[PDB]
DNA sequence: TTAGAGAATTGGAGAGTGTGTTTTTTTTTTTT
DNA sequence: ACACACTCTCCAATTCTCTAA
């Protein structure tokens, strides 16, 4: 019966103000939260006890039990009354945990009760619902009452419940081994754990491996049972933007995607596209669009889109799609039966997930146009309407849009106007911020220096790697610029008199200079959405100095770069 | 666990004595003046007020605020031992169900039957309101208080609530109270004549004796 | 002659056991 | 948890037989 003397190492374990006294800290903070789990760093364990901590990994079940009951009589001793007010104590883990951290595909049966530590990404959910853990039923002719674990009447006051959830795990794509499909498991979430994650999330689950009972065919089902579930995505920023020495915005966009030369406008209006502008309201309940949509037509071999694939791994909340490979269902939401309750229910699709973020599509002169009907409602008003499986809902799907496609003739024509070489609807090309043309001029003194570039990038070699190998199939630097511009993202500025005043006098200005010219020297015509473009730019350009103000600089970098965008042949 | 008959006389205590300084202050004792029009048939359901309870004894509030069913059925009997007193007038006989009810108590000289009224709680103004999402399972059985949109509703449906038969033989009728969602009818007479001779006279379900409520399903969704 | 008590055979009243149970992607012909 | 089909048992009703009113 050494389970007795193993809970004694774990209360004495738990007990140490005798040793700094780190966990009985943590246990207070846990009562003044009124909090009911503790979560534990196994290094501390292994540190003070390498018998117990080496016992415990190989057999889960056994020897947690034991630290739970350890825990439950330590918070008594500290204070009785806060111990009464629940049924049971949990524990957490945390660490490092060496051979035990798998994945999907590695995790085989030989696991079975180890404290495992699988990764991975989440591809779905059910929905929220209570399980009985003890019942009550009571009598008042009588003042008589049963109970039951898992006449009278029942009493749903003194019977008591708690929370279940079911979710999945996959793989990584970008680890699956040569010509096979992602793996995956189910994972199992109860109590104060349901809906800590949802799709798409990248999560690292703790847990136990555990068989499920199923006349029997000798067959199981396994399931992850978890025991926790973590999530994974100042004076350096003030010292820098308060050098104030040279224009921050200049610099960092100069050090966009290093390994593509060239295309500085584009990378400037990208990088305002990360930034975004600012929402505002109207008192009439009207309100103003925040956030920015781009669009890059061009040849053949001139990095478009390699510019898609930097930004969705620089940015947070980014999804690829591409024009041919993808569905209006699928862009927007599909409904689903689950397996679990056997209910019908929607479930979501890529610009629903992409909300609060940037959504990249590739291709987009190949999608069919009643596609590009289900991406009109959300490109203008940031919002989906469905009315399928019994709901009538307007779900939110705020994103910015960034797409690409090439010109008709596969090879843009200079004896026709831009209006002629591009392919999409005059109606479709009004709701997009910027448009960029872009050209494979075929000069030798441009060449010399881009075969250069390309020619120094391919005989690199990481410093990590020897002279001969090969890898298996399966400036500012990149963290400060996502620390500033996650930093950044916060600052929220506003107008002054001396920029309002330039943008109106500059967009008249503009207005009868756009009067003057024809169609064959402008891509499309100037609007109340020019001035929502200018603004927004200006907001950007503003955040990104994190001034309060928008100053005369902002502005007149916007119309610099709106200028360039449309009044260039 | 509590004593419910001195829950009882308590409840009994707040509906005889509690005035809101009301009528403009007049202090004329809503509750009493709502048993009056109770009593003579006047009103059908009553909602009682728990800001009003929590004046005099707020842990009754909080008694009443976790396992809300129990304190339910104590204020529906609380009231129903009260009317009488409240009474000063005999009704006219309006109701064809009440028809029987008569006939009944003509050829007799369970109160489910009887009890021709309906009691409700209004929330304590404490109880801010939830979202669908936070009702989350420690609130079973407990008063809440949610927010939202509706989304969809049914026709009004007759549901049953007290069953009523009658024996061919030996002339007699028989009670069966409802509460689950679904239940099973009687056969044959379990009366001691029946029984004790064996006649096998059959039971007729009569749904002009019977009780019935107004019943309807509604679906709410979060903004 | 008519009727009741003790012994033998048989019907059926009753209990126990075993078992069942609209909403999305892709192809093919013929209409345009 | 709630209905058919089947098997089986013990209690006491119906008749034979001997006897008294
Ligand atoms: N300025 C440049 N800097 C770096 N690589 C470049 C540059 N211009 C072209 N490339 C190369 O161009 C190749 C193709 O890039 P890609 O993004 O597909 O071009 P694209 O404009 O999208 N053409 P396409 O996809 O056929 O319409 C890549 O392998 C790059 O190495
Ligand atoms: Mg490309
Ligand atoms: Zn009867």
């Amino acid at each position: 019966v050494e389970l007795r003397e193993a809970q004694r190492d774990y209360l004495d374990f738990l007990d140490d103000e005798e040793d700094q006294g780190i966990y009985q800290s943590k246990v207070r903070e846990l009562i003044s939260d009124n909090q009911y789990r503790l979560i534990v760093n196994v290094n501390d364990l292994r540190r003070k006890n390498e018998k117990r901590a080496n016992r415990l990994l190989n057999n889960a079940f056994e020897e947690l039990v034991a630290f739970q009951r350890a825990l439950k009589d330590f918070v008594a001793s500290i204070d009785a009354t806060y111990a009464k007010q629940y049924e049971e104590f949990y524990v957490g883990l945390e660490g490092s945990f060496g051979s035990k951290h798998v994945s999907p595909r590695t995790l085989t049966s030989c696991f079975l009760s180890c404290v495992v530590c699988v990764e991975g990404i989440v591809t779905k959910c059910s929905l929220v619902r209570p399980k009985v853990v003890r019942s009550v039923h009571y009598c008042p002719a009588t003042k008589k009452t049963i109970e039951r674990r898992y006449p009278l009447e029942t009493e749903y006051g003194l019977s008591v419940y708690k929370d279940h959830q079911t979710i999945t795990i996959q793989e990584m794509p970008e680890k699956a081994p040569a010509g096979q499909l992602p793996r995956s498991v189910d994972v199992i979430l109860d109590d104060d754990l349901v809906d800590k994650a949802k799709p798409g999330d990248r999560v690292q689950v703790v847990g136990t491996y555990r068989c499920l009972p199923g006349y029997t065919s000798g067959t199981f089902r396994t399931v992850l049972i978890a025991c926790n579930v973590k999530q994974m995505s100042i004076a350096k920023i003030k010292k820098f933007s308060k050098t104030r020495s040279k224009d921050i915005f200049d610099q960092l966009a100069k050090s966009l995607a290093p390994s593509i030369h060239g295309h500085d406008y584009v990378k400037k209006a990208i990088l305002c596209l990360l930034l975004g502008g600012v929402e505002r309201d109207l008192e009439n309940g009207s309100h103003i669009r925040g956030d920015i949509n781009i669009l890059l037509i061009g040849d053949p071999s001139v990095a478009k889109s390699q510019l898609l694939r930097y930004v969705l791994c620089t940015a947070p909340r980014a999804i690829p799609t591409t024009g041919r490979g993808s569905s209006g269902v699928g862009l927007t939401a599909a409904v689903t039966t689950d397996q679990e309750t056997g209910e019908r229910r929607l479930e979501a699709g890529a610009m629903v997930l992409a909300d609060r973020g940037v959504v990249c599509i590739d291709e987009f002169d190949k999608m069919s146009d009643m596609d590009r009907t289900a991406i009109h409602e959300v490109m203008e008003q940031g919002r989906v309407t469905i009315a399928k499986a019994g709901i009538h809902a307007r779900l939110n799907a705020r994103c910015s849009v960034l797409a690409a496609a090439n010109p008709v003739y596969g090879r843009y024509d200079q004896y026709k106007t831009p209006m002629e070489n591009i392919g999409l609807q005059d109606s479709l090309l009004s709701r997009f911020d910027l448009l960029f043309i872009m050209l494979d001029q075929m000069d030798p003194e441009q060449d010399r220096e881009i075969s250069d570039h390309v020619l120094r990038m391919h005989r690199y070699r990481a410093p990590g790697e020897q002279d001969g190998d090969a890898m298996p199939l399966g400036m500012v630097s990149a963290a400060f610029m996502k620390k500033y511009i996650h930093v950044a993202k916060i600052i929220k500025p506003v107008l002054t008199q001396e920029s309002a005043t330039y943008i109106a006098e500059e967009y008249s200005r503009l207005r009868s200079q756009d009067s003057m010219s024809s169609d064959t020297a402008r891509t499309s015509p100037v609007t109340a959405r020019t001035l929502e473009t200018l603004i927004r730019l200006a907001t950007a350009h503003a955040k990104a100095r994190m001034s309060k103000t928008v100053d005369l600089q902002d502005a007149e970098e916007a119309v610099e770069l709106v200028q360039y965008a449309y009044f260039k042949k | 666990l509590k004593d419910y008959a001195l829950e009882k006389e308590k409840v009994k205590k707040f509906l005889q004595e509690f005035y809101q300084d009301d009528e403009l202050g007049k202090k004329q004792f809503k509750y009493g003046n709502q048993l009056v029009r109770l009593a003579h048939r006047e009103q059908v359901a009553l909602y009682v007020d728990l800001d009003d309870v929590a004046e005099d004894d707020p842990e009754l509030v909080d008694s009443i605020c976790e396992n809300a069913r129990r304190y339910a059925k104590l204020f529906a009997d609380a009231v129903q031992e009260l009317l009488p007193q409240y009474k000063e007038r005999e009704v006219v006989n309006k109701d064809v169900l009440d028809v029987y009810i008569e006939h009944r108590l003509m050829m007799e000289q369970p109160a489910e039957l009887m009890r021709r009224f309906e009691l409700y709680f209004q929330g304590p103004s404490s109880n801010k309101p939830r979202v669908i999402r936070e009702v989350r399972a420690d609130s079973v059985g407990k008063l809440v208080t949610v927010r939202g949109i509706v989304t969809r509703v049914s026709e009004v449906k007759p549901k049953m609530v007290v069953a009523t038969y009658t024996c061919d033989q030996c002339g007699a009728e028989t009670y069966q109270p409802i509460q689950s969602p679904t239940f099973m009818p009687l056969i044959m007479c379990p009366s001691q004549e029946c029984q004790t001779n064996r006649s096998g006279g059959r039971l007729y379900l009569q749904t002009r004796g019977s009780r019935f409520i107004k019943f309807q399903e509604m679906k709410m969704q979060e903004h």
